[PDB]
DNA sequence: TCCGCGTCAGACTCGTAGGATTATAGCATACGTGA
DNA sequence: CACGTATGCTATAATGTGGCAGTCTGACGCGG
């Protein structure tokens, strides 16, 4: 997977409520990993590494 | 949620006092007459000095905590034969011991078969030779070019070389993923294939059948001698102790069993069939 | 037979006891050294009990009284 | 040491010393100088036993003279080296450690014994947190966790008078002090004052805790270890590789870091050290026998050398590769080989080309002893000399030996029985097995360089077992179906084809021969063709009433070749067996036909001369593939500019405002799909036929020669579907998505795809390779699942003499019948004398076997339903009877006792499964006359005159002049019928259309059109047009719905005129139609609906794929019973039910039955429509709602055949759906196995009380010697288990830990002190025993007798 | 076959003898499994007759 | 009761090839067994 | 005595740690 950011989404999976999580995973060469993504009520949630 | 033995163990080591010089000197002065407390505050307090070491220890055979463990060892003997007489500081001669009983408990736990010090400071010098060789010739030291440059025998660098070899793990796989572990591949030597211990099983057999075959007095003196039927292998002279009690007619009869037996293994079909083997 | 081994299970039934009354009567010839009733023709034990099974002279009730009887002759000849 | 049975229980401080012969005090291993074990150390020889066989360390003994003659030096008892693998030795640990299998294993014993969280357990070992043991003073209690600081202030306060510690001393003392009696007697005091329904588990859960450890015998402290076993040095070896290194266990290291740490702790110990480090080493302690028994439990593990964690004790037992799956459930094994398969189609079907030089080394024993008895060999070792050097007498004694011996060829994998046969050996030179073709249909060996395993039963016992249960000829029909899998293709299925298969004239047409022989002559001679069309005479032989023969001679109108084929028939068998064309499928029959009529014997022989024949003049003829073989369409470029200029019209189409990309998209599919159908149609017309043949004068049409097309007609080789792509049309392809290109590949391989149709089917390809190797292994996983759930199961009776019976109809779904009745109970006993119509004259009785004569008897009666015996039903307690299984379907005769039933059962379902790893239905058209029949329905009549159907289950059936049902018919929701309830009409009559895409939302009633709760981006959306504005409203579901809409359901609800409520006709409910996700509405609120009329247009996506990827998952989750999101309601007990309360929407359906009076109320969700009105008489288990049933609910209120019924026709449902045959009775036996345990109400003479579980004979047992002496009678219910569940239900613990889950199995084993006496298979292959089944069941049952005396 | 040691030698010497006679015993792969978990301190007896 | 980390699973034989790394000070006094 | 193996002692001050796991995945329980 070539660094840089990417747009990603659970289509469904969690939650049989079938909400789309939306994320953002930014992926350095080296480094730890930033993720940012939404949860079921809608708040936004950061994951560092 | 701090689960971690370390990380408890740290927090526990920072809630200590941390003690000046003046404070050094009471305590010691106290503790050499035999305080309990005294012993006790000088050690809880110096024991970040052991873990500033052990940090700088690890990587290399213990982990971290089992190092800051027998590092703690070196700080009891520190505390028991500190000189508060002398000016010169606790923390200096401290380091000298704790880096002492961390260097030979990791010289005896790490290598897998007991190695004793007198063989691991050669090798010391070996290797540190080695280094200095590598640096200049650009290729890696020889056995016989280590031994020039210390002038010592080509032998002895070699057996010290060979007690450098680290232990495998046969648990181990090697196959790529886990097709096979070196368990599987390496057979039981000391084990005979049933193969093998069946050929004996037919040799000893054949010799009960060979004994009731030759002279009664041919078979009493060849076997009781190479303990085939008595319970001693014994030798010419010592086949006396049973009733030949002969030097000369022991051997003369040793020598007629056998040759009327390599002809009963000609005739039956072995001899030179049986000789390759 | 020598292809199939229908015909003996035909005699007994079970699959299963054809083999035990099979195995029990080649042990008989492969170490008593029994006679075999069939002429041999070159057979294996094996091969042969299932003849003998085929015909219907080999069987669990058959072999067992012939085992009493051989065991009372001996019991007789001790005492 | 023959023993009966094995017990677990937890090992007590002083039972490990027991076992030790010494204490290990000191990491040392050996000398590295002397490699000789260290003084007290891991490999000390004074405590483990010599290295040498009868040979002290210091060397003062030697020789098999001294005997257990410990040497006073060194220390060291002269005896065998084996001693090392067995002698164990011990630890003694200054602190207590405890036990992770029983802390951390869920759900855990220290925690359920002590009612304390493990959280606090754990606070308290890593000597965080204190934990009070006792305090007389009420002050702190028990169990009170208390900090540093918590600590300190009762100390000075109370001190003294209250006892609170850390670390696993603390936990042993709080397990020491526990009363397992007086805890037993409080909380059965608590269950009798108030008892919570889900807290009343958890309470008779630690109550049946408390008893079972007080009658195991364990006592919790030893829960904490004191003293630690250690493993005997052979099971953990250090061995010198030949490079002059060693290897050694990781246990080694495991055990290095417990004495270090250990022997550390007792040195600060001594020294009184401060105990802030005191502590630190205890942690350490723990940590380090934590790791020796489980590694990576305790969080984690410890990596050793390169990374990889240590492989502890317990991963040498646990995994898959641990010891039972590995070395005990499965072994490598003597006097096996392998090579590369190869054909040998000279053999008879018993035998197999064995290399001589693989042959010569498996029977080394045997040739050596035959040698010695010949006296050709003086010795062992000189017969071994003889072989090496490959004398030429020896080859003669090595034929001597391997003749009538028996030889097991396996390949892989395994599905199934017939994966290993026996066959008897033919030497042969070279170094490739040549195997017989007709079995390859078993292996699934196919010789593009298949390997097979070799492997030669030994005994006079096994070698009868090899001939008489495993030999090829012995295993010709299927143990899954009836149907029969030896049989011969390709070339020789080819060969018989040409020759049977009859041209035009040819040489000597109508000619007159007598018999076959002067046809044989003929046809060599070079006068006629095999396929002249002649008359001659045969005399075929049919069997009369007795066991004698007919003989009939009569003139027939065959062909040269048939007449030929009929020399090799053995007479019994009618001549018109030979008479048509025959290929693959005409010969299965034919052979199965010779087996039923004549034996084996025949068929045998018969098959032999088949196969010659079928070489031989599949040579004679030489048929092949070419380029101009594939023959293409002429008007097909007609029909693709057609149909392209087509699509482009609705591409311009799509601009203009007609079309979505979705619509569009179907379009286009269907007007492709259409075109293939079309130029498929016109290809396979020009190439089956299209034979300009000129007759004798004139032309005539007949059957094409074309290469291609025999192969495809006999069945040889492709089917219809690869000559698709081959000189037709290649076809719409399909995205990895799943939806499908809309432009497709007109082009085929014999004309060339293009870079892009290469590229797109690509796609396709891999992920069926992919599927193959990914898939096989949730198939096989399957397999296994079964198998251990459904080992137990044997032949154990022959008549249990019970009447029971599933009752078994007739698979008629899809008009065609699927499955006929007649073989769905062929082979099984018939319960209940069932005679003809006139019930007057018994025709047939009870138990009897249906044979294929009583089945041909059935069908000119017309039975339709038949209550058969069956497995589920029988009473036989530890096995199943004879009678209730049937015949063994692979033996062609009833089952005989002792086969092991349930492996069968499960390798049979299990095996097509790894194996196997058009949408057109609008219009039901009629095939034959008849009488409308509609049973379950309910429909309103709509302004057009129709019967619009709106019950959600139709069943539309043909009935005849006499009055059967001969052909069903699903109708769907939302239907036109053209004609209602019992009316007349013809062949090829439409008799309802509805649309596939879309299931409509049809209203009953007449009236104005509401809508409730429809708000705009809350619940639905608006989408507008241009010039006017149409919009449109699509329900957008809970799933992008917005939190404010969550609780609204919107419906579209009748209003009349005045804008009041239109009621459904008769009922107090208003009308109001629920509507679901994206339910795409057009017409916009306070429109005029008639009755009858579409509301609502639900989109019906079927991307589904009909394969075994997605029917397998759907065949586990029955097996495993998996409910629904959404299970059907039932009705619990009989009774007339009227409505009490609603919340809201919701229903509370109140059962009120008639005889007893306690009510039964319900909750049920708004939203779920009931099929049941109010007051009726309904019986237990009438169906309320719609939507999938549950099994558990179907076992529970309809029972056993209702449940057992229902799998049975699920499963099936799938697997017929891809051609697979399995019989009904193997998911039968896995049902039982699934119905093996039994939840229990009330006490009897034993002790059962409230809700213990326990297999369903022993509690019947009970029930049994209860009715005959009296005693508390006992209510039972039987509980499904779904196969995982149900296999770690067995109460033998070696089953269970041998199949998954092996640390949680042990720990609560060891607890409860279980016994295992050894009964089922897996058990006994684990001790290496007799199995209790087959040849073993004799034996096995002389030794149950054996247990009543001596 | 597999494990048993004394079983494999025991049936050898048969099968020269032409005994064709197996006289089966315990599989040390058995003897092992009941080592091992009698390491991890779980007392796992063979109950006699 | 429900959101959620935790823990347990994931066809059968055949093959190939061997295998790694690091560094722990200089010296004297000391305890243990064989001659 | 002696070779191999072990324990010993040294003094500027120095006194809270830190290399990865790459999100497998459907499944089924056990605390808050
Ligand atoms: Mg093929
Ligand atoms: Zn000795």
């Amino acid at each position: 997977r070539s660094p840089g950011v990417f747009f990603d989404s659970d289509k469904g999976k969690t939650h049989s409520s079938g909400k789309v999580l939306y994320n953002a995973r930014i992926i350095p060469y080296r480094g730890s990993w930033l993720d940012f993504e939404f949860d079921p009520k809608d708040n936004l949630f950061v994951r560092i590494d | 949620r701090v689960l971690d033995a370390t990380q408890l163990y740290l927090g526990e080591i920072g809630y200590s006092p941390l003690l000046t010089a003046e404070e050094e000197v009471y305590f010691a002065r106290r503790a050499l007459r035999g305080d309990v407390a005294s012993r006790r505050r000088m050690i809880e307090s110096n024991l970040r000095l052991v873990v500033k070491i052990a940090r700088r220890y690890g990587n290399r055979g213990l982990a971290l905590l089992d190092l800051i463990e027998e590092g703690n060892l070196g700080l009891i003997r520190a505390v028991e034969k500190f000189d508060p007489e002398r000016g010169f500081r606790f923390s200096t001669y401290a380091t000298w011991w704790i880096r002492q009983t961390i260097e030979r408990a990791i010289m005896n736990q790490t290598r897998t078969i007991r190695l004793p010090i007198h063989i691991v400071k050669e090798l010391n010098v070996y290797l540190r030779t080695a280094r200095e060789l590598s640096h200049k010739l650009d290729h890696e030291p020889s056995a016989e070019e280590i031994a020039e440059q210390l002038d010592k025998p080509v032998d002895d660098v070699s057996r010290m070389l060979r007690l450098n070899e680290r232990i495998t793990s046969v648990d181990t796989p090697l196959g790529g993923d886990s097709e096979k572990a070196l368990l599987d591949i390496l057979a039981d030597e000391k084990e005979n294939g049933p193969e093998d211990t069946t050929q004996d099983d037919d040799m000893k057999q054949s010799i009960v059948k060979w004994l009731f075959e030759l002279n009664a007095k041919q078979r009493e003196v060849l076997a009781r001698r190479f303990g085939l039927l008595g319970y001693e292998a014994a030798t010419l002279e010592d086949v006396g102790r049973e009733i030949g009690l002969t030097r000369e007619r022991v051997r003369q009869i040793q020598v007629e069993g056998l040759r009327r037996l390599r002809e009963i293994l000609q005739t039956q079909g072995l001899n030179i069939e049986a000789l390759f083997l | 037979a020598r292809v199939t081994v229908q015909d003996a299970v035909e005699k007994i039934g079970n699959r299963f006891d054809l083999v035990l009354v099979a195995a029990r009567r080649a042990r008989q010839m492969q170490v008593g050294g029994k006679d075999p009733l069939v002429p041999e023709e070159n057979d294996k034990t094996t091969v042969i009990a299932l003849r003998e099974i085929e015909e219907g002279l080999i069987n669990n009730q058959i072999l067992d009284v012939r085992e009493r009887q051989e065991q009372q002759e001996q019991e007789a000849a001790e005492l | 040491e023959e023993f009966d049975a094995i017990k677990i229980a937890l090992a007590s401080p002083d039972m490990i010393r027991s076992w030790s012969f010494g204490e290990v005090k000191k990491p040392e291993t050996i000398n590295y100088r002397t490699f000789k074990p260290e003084r007290d150390g891991l490999f000390c020889a004074r405590i483990f036993g010599p290295v040498k066989d009868y040979e002290c360390l210091c060397g003062k003994y030697k020789r098999l003279k001294h005997r257990g003659v410990i040497c006073e030096k060194c220390g060291v008892e002269v005896t065998q080296t084996k001693v090392r693998r067995e002698r164990m030795g011990h630890i003694e640990l200054a602190s207590p450690t405890a036990h992770i299998w029983f802390l951390k294993s869920l759900p855990s014993r220290i925690g359920l014994l002590l009612d304390m969280p493990l959280r606090d357990i754990e606070r308290v070992l890593y000597f965080e947190s204190y934990v009070v043991i006792e305090g007389g003073m009420t002050n702190l209690e028990r169990q009170q966790i208390l900090t540093e600081e918590q600590y300190l202030d009762a100390l000075e306060e109370f001190g003294d008078e209250f006892d609170a510690k850390m670390g696993a001393e603390a936990i042993q003392a709080l397990l020491k002090s526990m009363d397992l009696e007086q805890e037993c007697e409080q909380l059965r005091e608590e269950l009798n004052e108030t008892n919570s329904e889900t807290k009343r588990k958890k309470l008779t859960k630690r109550i049946k805790l408390l008893e079972a450890f007080v009658q195991s015998g364990n006592k919790p402290e030893w829960m904490i270890l004191t003293v630690l076993p250690v493993l005997p040095p052979d099971l953990r070896p250090l061995v010198p590789l030949d490079g002059g290194r060693f290897a050694t266990s990781d246990l080694n290291d495991l055990y290095r870091r417990v004495i270090n740490r250990n022997n550390r702790l007792k040195r600060l110990l001594d020294l009184a050290a401060p105990d802030i480090i005191v502590r630190n080493e205890k942690r350490m302690l723990q940590e380090a026998v934590d790791a020796l028994l489980d590694n990576g439990r305790r969080g984690r593990a410890i990596t050793g050398s390169n990374k990889r964690p240590l492989k502890s004790l317990a991963d040498m037992i646990k995994g898959k590769q641990g010891r039972f799956r590995q070395n005990l459930l499965g072994k490598r094994v003597d006097y096996s080989g392998r090579s590369v398969i190869t054909v040998g189609p000279y053999l008879r079907l018993h035998q197999c080309g064995l290399p001589k030089k693989m042959a010569l080394e498996l029977f080394k024993p045997f040739i050596y002893g035959k040698l010695e008895l010949r006296g050709l060999a003086t010795t062992i070792k000189a017969a071994k000399k003889m072989v090496e050097r490959e004398e030429a007498v020896v080859w003669d004694i090595l034929d001597e030996v391997i003749r009538e011996h028996p030889v097991l060829l396996n390949r892989a994998p395994t599905l199934h029985r017939l994966g290993i046969q026996a066959f008897e050996p033919v030497l042969i030179e070279g170094k490739a097995i040549q195997l017989h073709p007709l079995v390859c249909a078993a292996y699934n060996a196919d010789f593009d360089g298949d390997q097979m395993a070799v492997h030669v039963p030994l005994t006079l016992e096994a070698q009868l077992e090899a001939r008489a249960l495993m030999m090829s000829t012995n295993n010709i029909l299927s143990p899954a179906n009836g149907e029969p899998i030896i049989v011969p293709s390709q070339d020789v299925v080819l060969g018989l084809y040409y020759m049977t298969r009859d041209c035009v004239n040819a040489k000597g047409e109508g000619m007159v021969l007598t018999g076959p022989k002067e046809a044989e002559r003929l046809y060599r001679s070079g006068l006629a063709s095999l396929h002249a069309r002649v008359k001659v005479r045969i005399t075929e032989y049919e069997k009369d009433a007795n066991g004698e023969l007919v003989a009939k001679t009569s003139l027939k109108d065959t062909t040269v070749g048939r007449a030929i084929l009929w020399m090799i028939v053995p007479k019994g068998l009618p001549y018109s067996i030979v008479n048509q064309a025959l290929g693959k499928k005409a010969i299965s029959k034919m052979l199965n036909t010779c087996y039923r009529i004549l034996g084996l014997k025949p068929t045998v022989i018969f098959a032999d001369q088949i196969m010659y024949t079928g070489f031989a003049y599949a040579a004679r003829s030489g048929a092949s593939v070419g380029i101009d073989d594939m023959v293409i369409p002429e008007k097909k470029h007609e029909i693709i500019s057609e149909a392209e200029a087509e699509v482009a019209e609705i591409q311009e189409q799509f601009q203009s405002g007609l079309v979505t990309a979705g619509e569009r998209y179907n379009k286009v599919i269907d007007i492709w799909a259409a075109a293939n159908d079309r130029v498929s149609k016109a290809m396979m017309d020009n190439l089956q036929t299209e034979t300009v043949i000129n007759r004798d004068g004139q032309e005539e049409k007949q059957v094409s020669f074309n290469s291609i097309y025999m192969m495809a007609d006999s069945g040889a080789r492709g089917s219809a579907a690869q000559i698709r792509q081959l000189a037709g049309m290649r076809g719409l392809m399909a995205k990895p998505d799943g939806s499908i290109i809309e432009t497709p590949i007109t082009a085929n391989f014999r004309e060339g795809l293009n870079v892009l149709q290469y590229f797109i089917s690509t796609h396709g390809a891999r992920k069926g390779l992919a599927d193959t190797a990914l898939k096989t292994a949730n198939s096989g996983y399957l397999t296994r699942r079964l198998v251990d759930v459904a080992q137990d199961l044997v032949v154990t009776e022959d008549d249990c003499g019970t009447h029971e019976g599933i009752m078994m109809t007739p698979v008629i779904e899809g008009g065609d019948v699927k499955e006929p009745l007649r073989d769905r109970v062929l082979g099984r006993v018939t319960a209940e004398d069932v005679l003809k119509p006139g019930t007057a004259d018994i025709l047939v009785p009870r138990n009897t076997l249906l044979h294929e004569q009583w089945c041909d008897l059935l069908e000119e009666n017309s039975v339709d339903a038949v209550k058969v015996r069956s497995v589920v039903s029988c009473d036989t307690d530890f096995g199943v009877c004879a009678h209730c299984y049937g015949r063994d379907l692979a033996r062609g005769h009833i089952i005989n006792k002792g086969e092991a039933i349930g492996v069968i059962a499960a390798q049979s379902i299990g095996e097509p499964g790894t194996q196997l790893t058009a949408a057109a239905e609008s219009s039901i058209q009629v095939k034959n006359k008849g009488s409308i029949k509609l049973s379950n329905v309910k429909s309103v009549v709509n302004s057009s005159g129709k019967l619009v159907i709106t019950s959600r289950n139709t069943e539309l059936k043909l009935i005849d002049e006499f009055g059967r049902t001969k052909e069903s018919y699903k109708v769907p929701y939302g239907a036109v019928l053209a004609k209602g309830d019992g009316e007349q009409v013809a062949g090829g009559e439409t008799v309802a259309n509805w649309d596939p895409h879309t299931m409509p939302v049809i209203t009953e009633v007449s009236g104005f059109v509401r809508f409730t709760d429809m708000i705009d981006g809350q619940t639905i959306t608006r989408q507008t047009d241009e010039l006017t504005g149409l919009s449109s409203l699509v329900v957008l579901d809970s799933a992008e719905r917005t939190a404010g809409g969550k609780d609204l359901r919107p419906a579209l609800k009748i209003v009349d005129a005045q804008g009041n409520d239109v009621l459904i006709p008769g009922t107090d409910m208003p009308a109001q139609y629920f509507l679901p996700g994206k339910a795409i509405v057009q017409l916009e609120d306070g429109v005029q609906i008639s009755s009858g009329d579409t509301l609502a247009r639900i989109p019906q996506e079927s991307g589904g794929t009909k394969d075994i990827t997605g029917g397998l998952p759907r065949v586990a989750d029955l097996f495993e019973a998996r409910r629904p999101k959404e299970p059907a309601i039932l009705a619990e007990i009989s009774g007339i039910v009227s409505f009490g309360k609603e919340t809201k929407g919701k229903r509370r359906l109140v059962i009120t039955p008639v005889d007893g009076s306690d009510p039964y109320e319900e909750m049920i969700p708004k939203w779920r429509q009931l099929n049941v009105f109010e007051g009726e008489r309904v019986e237990r288990g009438d169906v309320i709602s719609d939507g999938p049933e549950a099994p558990h609910d179907i076992l529970r209120l309809r029972g056993v055949h209702a449940v057992t019924r229902y799998i049975v026709n699920e499963v099936q449902d799938v697997y017929r759906l891809q051609g697979v045959k399995i019989n009904d009775k193997h998911i039968e036996v896995i049902v039982r196995q699934m119905l093996r345990k039994a939840t229990i109400v009330n006490a009897g003479s034993s002790d059962f009380l409230e809700g213990e579980q326990v297999e369903y004979s022993r509690v019947k047992i009970a029930n049994r010697e209860l009715e005959a002496n009296g005693k508390v009678g006992a209510t039972y219910s039987r509980d499904l288990l779904g196969i995982t569940k149900a296999s770690l239900a067995t109460e033998s613990f070696i089953s269970a830990a041998s199949f998954q889950e092996t640390t949680r199995v042990l720990t609560e084993a060891a607890v409860a002190g279980k016994r295992d006496e050894l009964r089922g298979l897996k058990e006994n292959v684990i001790v290496g025993r007799l199995i209790p089944a087959g040849t073993g069941y004799a034996y096995h049952q002389d030794r149950m007798r054996r247990r009543a005396a001596g | 076959k597999s494990d048993d040691v004394n079983g494999r030698t025991k049936m050898y010497k048969n099968i020269v003898d032409g005994n064709h006679q197996m006289e089966p015993g315990m599989p040390e792969s058995f003897n092992v499994l009941l080592k091992e978990i009698r390491s991890l301190g779980i007392n796992i007896e063979l109950e006699d007759e």
